[PDB]
């Protein structure tokens, strides 16, 4: 059992993370790649492997990047939306260096 | 990054791992004991020989 033991007392997940994990109730059916069902989402990783994520701002940013990544012109078209999406997460875009 | 099926399993906060796994095993303990089979006395849990 991996998932059921995340909200344990000895675990070092953030208390807000633990509360959010308790609050969300997942699905019993399969989740298509890039989509979200029942507060749960499935998106690709850095190398393209699929990941299971909770539907939060970071997951939305990751799904948007998966939508965008693979074409420089695609990044350029919706740059500001991507900037805002990262700014919503915990790994935000640096300033205009 | 949790699993989609077992997130619904998480219900309360800060439950120790020992109690969680003990309840996990006690579910099957009660399920088997419902059949009316008494246990046998064993020295330890391995019992390899
Ligand atoms: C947050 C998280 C991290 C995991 N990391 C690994 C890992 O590094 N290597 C591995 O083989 N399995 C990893 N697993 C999968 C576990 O070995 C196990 O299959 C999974 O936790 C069971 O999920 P379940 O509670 O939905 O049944 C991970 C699972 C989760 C939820």
């Amino acid at each position: 059992v991996g998932t059921a033991a995340m909200a344990t007392k000895e675990s070092t997940t953030s208390p807000s993370v633990k509360r959010m994990l308790v609050d969300t109730q997942g699905t019993d059916q399969w989740i298509s790649a890039g989509k979200a069902q029942g507060g749960m989402a499935s998106s690709r990783s850095q190398l393209g492997a699929d990941i299971h994520e909770i539907d939060n701002s970071a997951s939305r940013c990751g799904r948007l990047l998966d939508e965008v990544a693979g074409d420089a012109e695609a990044v350029a078209e919706r740059r500001d939306e991507i900037i805002a999406a990262m700014a919503k997460t915990a790994k935000p875009y640096f300033g205009d260096v | 990054i949790p699993g989609t099926a077992s997130v619904a399993g998480i219900t309360r906060m800060d439950e120790p791992v020992g109690e969680l796994l003990d309840r996990f095993e006690q579910a099957a303990i009660d399920e088997v004991l419902g059949a009316g089979v008494e246990p046998k006395d064993v020295a330890s849990r391995r019992l390899g020989r």
